[PDB]
Parts: structure tokens; C-alpha cells; sequence
């Protein structure tokens, strides 16, 4: 937990990649019934 | 999230997130196609857009 | 004289971001082109594709790949499922009866086993076997193939295709990249003999003493030349042919990709008529516009000019298909499918 | 959190419509410039090979069809962000600094 | 010195530009325009004083 400072840089491609856990691919939230993602 | 009444909520972003998913999707379908130039354009037009 | 429009009136366009009047002062240029002008689009499409229906009927193997993924199908006991479905299916300028299969299957067996005895006469192409062999397309020419089949089939000649230039890929990189022979000679002995390794040390013999320093490499290069010849085994055809194949493929195919484009741009006004209809809030314009462009698209694919109508009915058909079920998959957080 | 692959690259806005603007202002290209490439309004000299034409300079859809078929081959001029990324991604930092 | 100041000399170029200050960029063309002004203020559809 424990930290120092603060800083700011631009978000570069893969590490967006890098913190990401899946690439999304769709609107799709859930089934109208089954209210499940 | 739902209410009490079967009734749901949610934040404006999803509304966001989905037409851009769609628009990039669509794009990408256009681009299998060798469509043309013009409509390619209108699609990215929306793609910045959103 | 409609981009000079576009030409002043961007210079004195109010910084108008909206894309709508973008698109939509973009397609004014291009007009409605009707009453022949589809039914010449039809014609040049219909007549690349039939050239690369030459295209096929000029490559042997089509026919080995057709009857024996056909013996694939039929060789299971009895089958008239899918398969039967992108194979033979015939245009008539229906459930399979497999007496008339039986029937097509015996002449053009026929062309086949008659024809190749004449291309060994004297010499690959001779006149009269060169006539047989145009018997040979005439005989494929009545044959219209399913889409999904056929585009593999052209696949079959698209890859190989590449594969030649992907050779030359190779080759040029590991002779001229790192040695610096010149293409100019090149050109001129390996178009000249293209099947034995002579121009090598005949371009040697052009003394060149960079060219006597080939040794460290030499095992590698003409070992590159290798998957080169390789390709002449695995199809058997020669070269000049190859390359005439080929090039009048890609015609055929040109013809009809360039020609649908003014069909397209022509019956934008069509789309946007139509999707704005349907542009009340229920999602958004651009979006109807687009899917309307899908199925215009489609029906540009589609149509015949030999039933004789309209062509605006046939796509305000299609395109309301497009747009009338991409409302309803899409346009909701929640996918209620068609049904509901 | 997840993420997404784009189809074609598209910019960031607060390093554009801001007061000044951190990618025009880096370019010296001011703003109706680059909007009418992002637009798909224009084009615009990625790197014009010959000198014979500039880099950050624009061409319209019909006066670059006649530096189209002048020359062909010695230039290269795009539209959208695609080339904007190029010329980010072609300008040195350093020259231009010490230039300055 | 208004007159003096203004560009226009005849009603249709007048009507030209006051489609261009209301529709920016749009090609201009006559009845486009002539439509517009007389809807603006001489049509009764889109313009009612009580």
C-alpha cells in the first residue's frame, strides 16, 4: 500500500494492453431474461 | 442495476461504449468488403465523433 | 463539374463540423446513372467474371479439385446435403436428382480424357490441341458456380500466385539485398531460361569479383532457388503461362470491382431516402444510412438485369431487410432477438 | 479494465481542441488545418519527397490530382489520423530545438 | 454606407447568403433558398404572431 509520490504520462499502447485483462468485442451487456453478463 | 419493479438503471457510458462498438465493427465488416473510400470516411467521421 | 463545388465551398465552408453535410454534399457529386448504365454495370461485372471463369478453365487441376471433392461427397454410401448444396447446382439459362448428375459428369469426363493426349502432340500448345483446349473453356463456360465453391477455387490460383511472388520475395532479398546483384540483368537471363541454374555462373562469368565472392553463401542462394523450381513441380504449368494466367485473372476480377462503384455512388440517394423513414428516434440517421449502404451493397451483388424491372425495388427490398433487422439486433443495451 | 483494437487510429481531444494545442502547436500547424485532414476534407503532405512540395502542407482533393499525375511516385500525402501519426511519429525533436 | 458596405447588389444573391449564414458550407441553389427566407417569416406553418 504504502507509497511515496505521484506521476503522470501518456498511456501508451501496451500499457493498455498491459494492465488490460481481455479485449471486449461487443454492446452486449446481458440475455433479457437470464439477467446475466 | 434493476429497482423494485423490474424496472432497470444504468450510466450513460454503456450508451457510449455500444455505439462505438458498433461503428468500429461495422467498419471492420466494410473493410472485409473493399468498399468504397466514401463510406469508409463517414464511418471514421462517426468513429472520432464518438 | 461537381468537386469544384466542393472546392470552394470548403474554402468558404463555415467550419461546419457535422459529417452529415460532409457525406451528404460528398454524394451530390456523383449522379443517378439508370436505364443502361445499370445494365452496362451488369455487363462488365457478368464479363470479368466470366474471364475468370476463363481463368479457371485455363488452370487443369480445377477440374481434379471439382470431381474429387464431388467423389468426397457422393463416395458416403448416399449424400445430398451440404456439400451437393455449393457443388453442382446449376444455373438453368431444385432437389438434386442424382440421374442428371450421373449425366453431366460423363461428358465432361469426356472433354477431359479426350483432350490431354493432343497437348503431348508435338508440343504442349499446338494449334489443333490449342483449339481443343478452347473447346475445353467453351464446354466450362456454360458451367455458373456457386459462390462460396467458386471463390475458393479462385482462391486455389490467388495463393499459388502468391506463393510465386512470395519465391521472388525471398530470392530478391537474400541475392540482392546482401549481395547487390542488378535486376536489370536479371530480368533478362532468368526470363530467359528459368528452369536451369546457367544464368548463374553466366552472370559470374561476368567477372564482377564481388560476384567470385558467392562462396560463403553458396549452398544458401540456389538452395533458395530450390522452393523456386519447386512450385513448377507442384503445378506442372509453365511459366509464361502462369504469368498470363494470372494477370488476366486479376482483369477479370478489376472489371467488376470498378464497375459496381458507380452503381453504389449512384443509389445513395436511395439509401438515405429510405433510411429516413425509418429516422425517427429509434437509434440514429448515420446509422440507418449505413446499413443501408450494406444492403445496397448486396443487392448491387445480387441483381439481374434479365428479369428486365427496376433496380430501385429490388434494393429498397434489401436495404429495408438491412436496416429493418439492424435496428432490432442492435439499438437496445438489451439484445431482444427477432423473434420477441 | 479491459481494452480495445481499433480499426483505424483516432486522436485525443484534450491534445487538440484545448487552448494551445499540444499537437497543432507541436506541428505549427494551426487548427482549421488539421481538422480539415480529420475530416476526411483534405489531405496533407506526410513528407514530400520531392521539395518540390512541403511537408505540412495541404492538398485538396482535386488540386492534388494534378500533383498526382505530375509526379506520382516522390510524395506522400494523406488525410485522417493515420497520417498525423506519421508526421508525429517522422519529427525529430532535437534539430527543430536547436533550431529554435 | 450600409449599402456602401454591402457586397449584395441583387435579391438572389442576398437570398444566397442568408442560406449561407443559415446553412453554412451547403451548396447553394434558388428555390433551396427562396424556400428558406419566405419560410422563415412568410410561411404560416413556421411563423405565427398570435
Amino acid at each position: 500500500e504504502e507509497f511515496d509520490a505521484i506521476k503522470i504520462a501518456l498511456a501508451s499502447p501496451d500499457m493498455i494492453r498491459s494492465w488490460s485483462f481481455g479485449e471486449v468485442k461487443k454492446p452486449e451487456t446481458i440475455n433479457y431474461r437470464t439477467f446475466k453478463p | 442495476v434493476p429497482l423494485d419493479g423490474g424496472r432497470f438503471a444504468t450510466s450513460d457510458l454503456n450508451d457510449l461504449y455500444r455505439r462505438v462498438i458498433n461503428r468500429n465493427n461495422r467498419l471492420k465488416r466494410l473493410l472485409d468488403l473493399a468498399a468504397p473510400d466514401i463510406i469508409v470516411r463517414n464511418e471514421k467521421r462517426m468513429l472520432q465523433e464518438a | 463539374a461537381a468537386a469544384q463545388v466542393l472546392s470552394s465551398v470548403e474554402s468558404e465552408i463555415g467550419r461546419t463540423t457535422d459529417p452529415v453535410r460532409m457525406y451528404m454534399r460528398e454524394m451530390g457529386t456523383v449522379e443517378l446513372l439508370t436505364r443502361e448504365g445499370e445494365i452496362d454495370i451488369a455487363k462488365r461485372i457478368e464479363d470479368g467474371i466470366n474471364q475468370v471463369q476463363c481463368s479457371v478453365a485455363e488452370y487443369p487441376e480445377a477440374i481434379t479439385y471439382l470431381l474429387e471433392q464431388y467423389d468426397r461427397v457422393e463416395a458416403e454410401e448416399a449424400r445430398l446435403s451440404d456439400l451437393i448444396t455449393g457443388f453442382v447446382d446449376p444455373n438453368a439459362e431444385n432437389s438434386i436428382d442424382p440421374e442428371l448428375a450421373r449425366e453431366k459428369f460423363a461428358e465432361l469426363r469426356a472433354q477431359y480424357v479426350v483432350t490431354r493426349d493432343t497437348i503431348k502432340a508435338k508440343g504442349r500448345s499446338h494449334a489443333t490441341a490449342q483449339e481443343e483446349i478452347l473447346k475445353l473453356s467453351e464446354v466450362f463456360k456454360q458451367f455458373r458456380l456457386v459462390p462460396k465453391q467458386f471463390d475458393y477455387l479462385v482462391n486455389s490460383m490467388r495463393v499459388m500466385m502468391d506463393r510465386v511472388r512470395t519465391q521472388e520475395r525471398l530470392i530478391m532479398k537474400l541475392c540482392v539485398e546482401q549481395c547487390k546483384m542488378p535486376k536489370k540483368n536479371f530480368i533478362t537471363l532468368f526470363t530467359g531460361n528459368e528452369t536451369s541454374d546457367t544464368w548463374f555462373n553466366a552472370a559470374i562469368a561476368m567477372n564482377k569479383p564481388w560476384s567470385e565472392k558467392l562462396h560463403d553463401v553458396s549452398e544458401e542462394v540456389h538452395r533458395a532457388l530450390q522452393k523456386l523450381q519447386q512450385i513448377e513441380e507442384e503445378t506442372g504449368l509453365t511459366i509464361e503461362q502462369v504469368k498470363d494466367i494470372n494477370r488476366r485473372m486479376s482483369i477479370g476480377e478489376a472489371k467488376a470491382r470498378r464497375a459496381k462503384k458507380e452503381m453504389v455512388e449512384a443509389n445513395l440517394r436511395l439509401v438515405i431516402s429510405i433510411a429516413k423513414k425509418y429516422t425517427n428516434r429509434g437509434l440514429q440517421f448515420l446509422d440507418l444510412i449505413q446499413e443501408g449502404n450494406i444492403g445496397l451493397m448486396k443487392a448491387v451483388d445480387k441483381f439481374e438485369y434479365r428479369r428486365g424491372y427496376k433496380f430501385s425495388t429490388y434494393a429498397t427490398w434489401w436495404i429495408r431487410q438491412a436496416i429493418t433487422r439492424s435496428i432490432a439486433d442492435q439499438a437496445r443495451t438489451i439484445r431482444i432477438p427477432v423473434h420477441m | 479494465m479491459g481494452h480495445i483494437e481499433l480499426a483505424s487510429p483516432t486522436a485525443h481531444i484534450w491534445f487538440l481542441k484545448s487552448l494551445p494545442s499540444r499537437i497543432g502547436l507541436l506541428l505549427d500547424m494551426p487548427l482549421r488545418d488539421i481538422e480539415r485532414v480529420l475530416y476526411f476534407e483534405s489531405y496533407v503532405v506526410i513528407e514530400g519527397g520531392m521539395t518540390n512540395l512541403e511537408r505540412q502542407q495541404i492538398l485538396t482533393e482535386e488540386q492534388y490530382l494534378d500533383a498526382l499525375e505530375e509526379f506520382g511516385d516522390e510524395f506522400d500525402a494523406k488525410m485522417g489520423a493515420e497520417a498525423i501519426q506519421a508526421l508525429l511519429k517522422s519529427m525529430d525533436l532535437e534539430q527543430e530545438c536547436e533550431q529554435l | 454606407e450600409t449599402l456602401r458596405v454591402d457586397p449584395t447588389n441583387d435579391r438572389l444573391s442576398a437570398l444566397v447568403e442568408i442560406y449561407r449564414m443559415m446553412r453554412p458550407g451547403e451548396p447553394p441553389t434558388r428555390e433551396a433558398a427562396e424556400s428558406l427566407f419566405e419560410n422563415l417569416f412568410f410561411s404560416e406553418d413556421r411563423y405565427d404572431l398570435s
